[PDB]
């Protein structure tokens, strides 16, 4: 029947947060609190069209907006970040029981520089 | 004699397993769920003689979705096109489709 | 149909030809049923996890069980009539006739 | 006395001891001095496809952090 | 001890869930165009390779229907190098 | 065996049958047929005989390839349109399969053979039961499929089953076989309205198998298995011999009895479908069955064998069993012809 | 490697033929345990890994165990491999021959058809692009056993119960 | 490395089963007021290479086995389900990490009985196929309740991974939990290697090296055995940073089991056939089903079911 | 009276089935075993046979 | 691929162990013992197969028994114990027959 | 009385049936009386396996929480506590 439309290369070329799932894990939870809205925003996309060559400009500010996450982490609380995400890196699980004390560090200067509040459980 | 106590008792005893597009366990999704969903919705009630006809375009839509025959015969013309221009050195593989370029995230 | 499930369907039908086509013991033709049983477990478990039928992963298992049960059937009354002859022959089996 | 049994149960001891030891060792030389990452579920995998991406050197082992990043 | 010890557990099991919640968007915005990318360059590449065969419309959907359908593995890495097509197929499975 | 365990065995075997005709689901179809082969075996094997257990053994063998066979055309259904309802199957080489496997299951030739051994082997308890109550989950499932049934197939099964049935009964002399034999040419009858009306088929299995209860019950109350066994029995008990001429001539099908309310019905409904050259066929095949009710009439009550001496000693005891349906089964069974038009409540 | 499944299920039609031909009990045993455990390897492949080692602890493990524990105890058989004696030897040798003649058919030509069309294409192309995350979707509906099919358990019990009763009074003599 | 890897899983296990044949006699004897072998080597450190090298000189006889081919597959087949069962054992790291490593353990040992099955019917011997039949009957009844016994305890674990019961068993050992499973899993994995008191003395056709591989293989299943129950219910502490701690009190552990092993086997005498199987049927068996019932309901009304993952 | 009412010549040899469904027993091999205690057997001290 | 790796080489190391210990070891010249099998000629009792087909049906109950662990996590929790509880109490109940009946003979 | 008897004479011949039908009667009658079997299925409900999918506002919705965290929603400090 009808010809497969596809996006073009260049419209679905965004700048990739090219970093690693343990550093991803790390700041997951301050990530999804501060960029809740793109992200959720996105999903609701995603669950409605039902169709990813319709929802592509919604992920494009998704990984803008993660970007600017990490940056923030940059400029205020880079070292205790690193301490973090070495640590979870380590563990083959990457489990955040094994890193606490390193959490502890990385979530205290997040709270005192940037405020961000860790979400609780559930 | 299909006595359909099921239905006469309202009661679900084998009627959860009988389609894929049904609840399935955590809300796994089935592979051709959508397809299933179209073909079923389309014959509801309107009895399996006209099913059989009226909504024939979502039935083979939903069985190429579950057997794939007609994707697969098509990506192996594909293949067959690409080994023959390969032979006669007419076609050159690109480096992102040879590895050589890294794969997006 | 992908050349995987041909071959296992080919199984199978091999399986039941040897089946029907008996040669002395009826141990190899309880072998031939309970080898058909496997093949139909690898059809239904490989066409389950193709078509994601979570729901119906319980099929090939239900099927296993009542295979086995049919087969401790089967060894049963191989037993009996082993015990009855001498051997487990198929030609033991002509009291009855027509 | 009982002691002479030591001997014995010690090699059977250190036998026994070099296959954990080295499935550690092989697993952190192997894994860039890390304890190996584990895949039981489809996400783990995932995650551990997209840090091989990552890397650009096709190795899940090393971790690009925030300096990787602008 | 073990119904304290369990109960914790199930406690870091639910904030693991939530960091893998929280990742998830990034990850499907991600891998939808990582998978538009791959079927775009399958799509380029096909029309190269059969533009010669007779009476093939390039990217021609074999389902009627325009809904979205998700591509199939030889859809996506049907061209690639062997090596990617076993990585993306048995890696997971392989990987123990 | 303990009576609790038979009625256990029994209500197993009604169960597997009832899950037949209740699931919804091919896979649980399929469980209620292994539960009936499962409880069904040792109901064969009640009576430890050699004859018995090589029965049960030919019995065990068909019915194991004919649910393998059932599975195997589920999961090609189950392959080629993702399905487990038990409706039109979407595959020709499937619905193939799965009409021999229900065939095999039947016993409609060329599937016959295990039939008139098991049949022999088995007692005359295990024989009603085999004949009545196991003809019903298999009818159940081609009723259910009679759409996508191939007639050709079907027609083809059907008219052999009546052909080899008459034939074979011809020549039999055991009552056992002969029964067996007959009830082989019934289910052709059955099974040959199948894909034109399964209202029919509903009707003429309800007439076989009050026939069937009358005329096994009567044998076991005579308890004959043989034709001299039987032939004996006007000396003691003329009534049971003369009910049992009664029965024979209505499965022979000859009017006013019960018997011939399903050929009038079937050959009314074929007809209706164009086609006369079948039915013919059919009734005229059917004289054969008719031939050797009338040679078991002729032994039984027609005419009288000689008797033996000590019939004088049996002649003074009087049955203690009581068989309570026996009558109203021999009465369903021989005058009911007046009410067809009761046929619509099978609808 | 990219045709790992395939080799697979050819072995897997070859220990059936071997099997299939009838041989001495205790040859016919072993040509359903190798095959037997290539389907296990194929299930494995497919993914679904407790089904593969449910065939190994039970097929495998059990039920062939009990079969070849029969034909330990009743033996009465003269010992002869596949290759034996021609009923035998000659009907392995067919098999695999029909078999070989099917594969070449497969593979040279794409679009093979004897009673069902098949597609000579790899069978990694079926494989589904797809994410599970933290699930084991064959684990999960199996456990759903329990909770969505309570009527399969119940018949399934009644079933085994039954039939630890039906083995009694069939082997009581 | 990974081949690297294989061999020092596999040849570190045959040399402790090679001294664990030294460390048995020596234990029997001087349980026995006996000094085991002292003369040939220190201590008798060179008596299981004595042994090795005599047995391989020895003149192999022939068993007129009714399938060579048979026979020999049998010990192919134990060996290497005994070196494949170490594999996914986690001495903190597992070789291969299978999420069923448990239900991949119970079948290896299932395959196991095969060898026993095979070896007395190819060996052409009256006797021998008897003594097979009885080790059949034997391991049927053990691979019950075991199935039954870890099915239980790993209702606590929350999966059949291996890697997870050290998390599990993290702050208390599993047996101080369930310590009547523990008994009769014991009691059970004696059953499944023959171990007396569940030995049937008086296979034995194997003559020298054949005989001497089902002998290695018998043993190394004994430490698999003991392994496998010290990693289910004696836990030990893991650091992240250094496994080998885990790895020597692992070890450590392993050795006690097989040392209770071996003094078992010199304390109790055998059982016999009929004992064995109303011990394995009419005790252990409604026990353990009772058990199970025990340690599915006890979660549920705990409010302690495990994580999945 | 006979196996089949129109009987051939191979089948006119053939027995009619017994009068009860029981076929009389076959062969009735012993299957009670004969062992023998050989004297190298522990219990037997080798300078025992005991023929069981 | 390392888990075939390690099936391959586990397979292969016996191997060539039983090559080691079958042919080589019989090569050295042991004269050679003329001695014939003398063999010059059926316990086939119930009391072992009855223990097999037992078993077969109790492994089969114990396969049904296996996804337990992961049954646990269902939110119907009442319906998964009361059908786990069912299963095993079926088990008791075959157990039970047998040992009440003649059974359990072994 | 009588039962009593029965009891002691049954743990006295056979100990091992008395304690496996006591543990297993436990297991049955224990659960249904049990209050963490309700927090146990609430666990189990709690633990996100999936994504939890977003809802369009339609601004009739006051319950259902549209921010991180805010007092709407559910709360699992029922958990915390346990």
């Amino acid at each position: 029947p009808g010809i497969v439309e596809l996006p073009t290369l260049e419209d679905l070329k965004v700048q990739e947060v090219k970093v690693s799932s343990s550093v991803l894990k790390a700041a997951a939870h301050h990530y999804g609190a501060q960029c809740d809205k793109p992200n959720k925003e996105f999903m609701l996309c995603r669950w409605e069209e039902k169709d990813p060559r319709r929802c592509l400009e919604e992920g494009k500010l998704v990984n803008q907006c993660a970007l600017d996450f990490f940056r923030q982490i940059k400029r205020h609380c880079a070292e205790p970040f690193t301490e973090y995400w070495t640590c979870i890196d380590y563990s083959g699980l990457q489990l955040f029981r094994h890193c606490r004390k390193q959490q502890a560090k990385f979530d205290e200067c997040v709270l005192d520089k940037l405020g961000w509040v860790r979400p609780d459980l559930g | 004699p299909f006595f359909d106590v099921q239905k006469r008792l309202g009661l679900d005893l084998d009627r959860w397993m009988t389609i894929q597009s049904a609840e399935q366990p955590h809300k796994i999704p089935g592979r051709c769920h959508a397809f299933e969903k179209e073909w079923i919705e389309c014959a509801h009630g309107i009895g399996g003689i006209r099913a059989e006809k009226e909504c024939k375009i979502e039935f083979d839509d939903f069985v190429e979705c579950l057997l794939r025959q007609k994707t697969m015969k098509r990506l192996s013309a594909i293949k067959r096109q690409r080994d023959k221009l390969i032979k006669e050195g007419k076609y050159t593989p690109p480096p992102h489709h040879l590895g050589k370029e890294d794969p997006r995230p | 149909m992908p050349l995987v499930y041909m071959n296992i369907i080919m199984a199978f039908a091999i399986a039941l030809a040897g089946l029907l086509m008996y040669r002395s013991h009826l141990m190899s033709s309880l072998l031939c049923l309970e080898g058909m049983m496997l093949s139909l477990f690898i059809m239904s478990t490989l066409i389950i996890l193709n078509t994601h039928f979570t729901l119906a992963n319980m099929m090939p298992i239900i099927l296993l069980v009542f295979a086995a049960c049919e087969a401790a059937l089967g060894l049963s009354l191989l037993v009996m009539v082993s015990n009855t002859y001498g051997t487990d022959y198929v030609q033991n089996l002509n009291l009855l006739q027509c | 006395m009982w002691f002479e049994i030591l001997p014995g149960i010690a090699v059977m001891a250190a036998c026994l001891f070099i296959p954990g030891m080295a499935t550690a060792h092989i697993h952190k030389f192997t894994n860039g001095g890390k304890e190996k990452r584990v895949a039981h579920f489809s996400y783990q995998w995932n995650l551990m496809e997209r840090d091989r991406c990552i890397s650009g050197v096709n190795r899940y082992h090393v971790t690009k952090g925030l300096e990787n990043i602008d | 001890s073990m119904m304290k010890w369990n109960r914790e557990r199930r406690r870091l099991q639910i904030e693991d869930f939530e960091a893998r919640i929280a990742l998830m968007p990034l990850f499907q915005a991600e891998k939808d165009r990582r998978v538009l990318q791959m079927l775009r360059e399958n799509l380029e590449e096909e029309a190269i390779i059969m533009k010669d065969v007779p009476d093939w419309k390039v990217g021609e959907s074999v389902f009627h229907t325009t809904r979205w359908v998700t591509p199939m593995m030889g859809e996506l890495y049907g061209l690639r190098t062997n090596e990617e097509i076993l990585s993306a197929t048995y890696g997971f499975i392989w990987y123990t | 065996m303990n009576p609790i365990i038979y009625t256990t065995l029994i209500m197993t075997v009604m169960s597997g049958t009832m899950l037949v005709m209740i699931s919804s689901h091919w896979l649980l179809i399929w469980i209620g047929f292994e539960m009936n082969l499962l409880a069904m075996i040792p109901v064969l094997m009640k009576n430890f005989n050699p004859r018995a257990t090589e029965a049960a053994t030919k019995y065990f063998l068909t019915q194991a390839t004919a649910s393998m066979m059932l599975m195997m055309a589920i999961i090609i259904n189950l392959l080629y349109s993702g399905q487990w309802t038990i409706t039109k199957m979407f595959n020709p080489v499937a619905m193939t399969m799965m009409t021999m496997a229900l065939a095999m299951k039947l016993g409609l030739s060329p599937f016959h053979f295990w039939v008139p051994e098991v049949t022999q082997g088995i007692s005359l308890q295990a024989g009603l039961l085999l004949l009545t109550w196991q003809k019903l989950a298999p009818l159940s499932v081609l009723c259910q499929i009679s759409q996508s049934i191939n007639p050709n197939l079907m027609l083809t099964m059907a008219m052999l089953s009546i052909l080899i049935g008459g034939w074979g009964g011809l020549n039999q002399t055991q009552l056992r076989k002969i029964m067996a034999y007959s009830s082989i040419a019934h289910m052709g009858w059955m099974t040959a309205v199948l894909p034109y009306n399964t209202t029919m088929t509903i009707l003429n299995l309800l007439i076989y198998i009050t026939m069937t209860l009358a005329m096994f019950m009567l044998l076991i109350h005579s308890s004959a298995t043989t034709t001299l066994s039987l032939s004996h029995t006007w000396n003691k008990m003329p009534v049971i011999t003369s009910l049992m001429m009664v029965t024979l001539l209505s499965m022979g099908g000859l009017p006013p009895l019960s018997g011939f309310m399903p050929k009038w019905m079937i050959i009314q409904e074929m007809t209706k479908n164009e086609s006369i050259i079948m039915p013919t066929l059919m009734a005229m095949t059917a004289l054969l069955n008719l031939y050797f009710y009338m040679r078991l009439a002729y032994s039984s009550s027609l005419t009288m064998f000689p008797s033996t001496n000590n019939m004088k000693m049996k002649w003074q005891f009087e049955h203690t069993k009581q068989m309570k349906l026996l009558p109203t089964m021999i009465v369903l069974s021989t005058l009911v012809l007046p009410m067809t038009p009761a046929l619509s409540s099978l609808n | 490697t990219m045709y790992i499944a395939f080799i697979l299920s050819t072995i897997f039609v070859i220990g059936f033929v071997g099997f299939s031909s009838k041989p001495s009990p205790i040859y016919g045993g072993l040509g359903l345990i190798v095959s037997g455990g290539v389907g296990c390897g194929i299930v494995l492949n497919f993914g679904g890994s407790f089904l593969g080692l449910m065939v190994f602890l039970i097929y495998l493990g059990g039920m062939l165990v009990v079969f070849g524990y029969t034909t330990a105890m009743a033996t009465e058989m003269y010992p002869e491999v596949w290759v034996s004696n021609k009923t035998v030897f000659g009907a392995f040798v067919s098999g695999l021959m029909m078999e070989f003649c099917m594969v070449y058919y497969a593979l040279k030509e794409e679009e093979v058809e004897i009673i069902f069309k098949f597609n000579g294409l790899g069978d990694w192309v079926i494989y589904d692009t797809g994410d599970s995350g933290f699930f084991s979707e064959e684990a999960m509906g199996i456990a759903a056993l329990y909770s969505y099919g309570t009527w399969l358990v119940i018949v399934t019990g009644w079933s085994l119960l039954i039939g630890v009763v039906v083995i009694m009074e069939i082997t009581r003599g | 490395m990974f081949m690297i890897n294989i061999l020092s899983l596999i040849i570190p296990i045959l040399l402790a089963v090679a001294f664990l044949t030294l460390v048995e006699r020596k234990v029997l004897g001087y349980m026995q007021l006996r000094k085991g072998p002292n003369v040939v080597g220190p201590y008798g450190l060179l008596q299981p290479i004595a042994d090795a090298l005599k047995l391989f000189t020895k003149e192999p006889l022939r068993p007129a086995t009714s399938s060579i081919s048979m026979f020999i597959i049998a010990p192919i087949l134990a060996l290497s389900l005994a070196l494949t069962m170490w594999v996914p054992l986690p001495m903190p790291y597992p070789l291969i990490n299978m999420n069923l490593g448990v239900l991949f353990m119970l079948a290896m040992s299932s395959l196991a009985v095969y060898s026993i099955l095979w070896s007395g019917w190819a060996s052409n011997s009256k006797y021998a196929l008897i003594g097979a039949l009885r080790a059949v009957a034997q391991t049927i009844s053990y691979e019950v309740t075991l199935a039954i016994i870890l099915l239980s305890v790993l209702l606590m674990n929350g999966s059949y991974t291996l890697s997870t019961l050290i998390t599990t068993q993290e702050h208390i050992w599993m047996i101080f939990t369930s310590w009547p499973l523990a008994m009769m899993w014991f009691i059970s994995t004696l059953a499944e290697t023959n171990r007396a008191p569940f030995d049937l003395t008086e296979n034995v056709e194997y003559a020298a090296g054949p005989f001497a591989m089902f002998f290695m293989a018998e043993y190394a299943n004994i430490i698999m055995m003991n392994a496998f129950t010290a990693i289910l219910f004696l836990g030990a502490s893991h650091d992240p940073h250094t496994p080998e701690l885990y790895t020597i009190n692992f070890v450590l552990k392993t050795l006690a089991l097989t040392i209770t092993f071996l003094w078992i086997r010199a304390s109790y005498p055998r059982f016999r056939y009929d004992q064995l199987m109303h011990l394995l049927w009419k005790s252990f068996l409604p026990l353990t089903l009772a058990l199970c019932m025990w340690h599915i309901s006890l979660p549920i009304m705990t409010a302690s079911i495990p994580p999945q993952s | 009276g006979g196996a089949v009412m129109y009987p051939t010549k191979e089948t006119a040899h053939w027995k009619p089935p017994p009068w009860n469904d029981v076929d009389p027993p076959k062969d009735t091999l012993v299957s009670n075993l004969t062992l023998n205690f050989g004297p190298q057997h522990p219990a037997a001290h080798g300078v025992l046979r005991l023929v069981m | 691929m390392n888990i075939m790796l390690t099936l391959l080489t586990n397979v292969t190391l016996a191997s060539l162990l039983v090559l080691i210990a079958f042919w080589l070891p019989q090569l050295n010249a042991y004269s050679e013992k003329t001695s014939p099998y003398e063999c010059g000629f059926l316990p086939f009792s119930m009391k072992f197969f009855l223990v097999a087909i037992t078993f077969l049906l109790f492994d089969l109950e114990i396969a049904l028994l296996l996804p337990l662990p992961w049954a646990s996590q269902t939110n119907n929790l009442k319906t998964m114990l009361t059908m786990a509880l069912f299963l095993l109490i079926l088990l008791a109940a075959s157990l039970a027959y047998e040992w009440t009946q003649k059974g359990l003979e072994w | 009385g009588r039962i009593a008897s029965f009891l002691k004479n049954a743990w006295a011949k056979e100990p091992v049936l008395v304690a496996s039908f006591a543990i297993g009667g436990l297991a049955i009658i224990l659960p249904s009386l049990s209050p963490y079997t309700n927090y146990a299925i609430r666990i189990n409900r709690a633990t996100p396996y999936n994504y939890p999918v977003p809802l369009r506002d339609d601004g009739n919705m006051p319950d259902v929480p549209s921010h991180p965290q805010d007092p709407q929603g559910p709360s699992l400090e029922w958990l915390k506590n346990l």
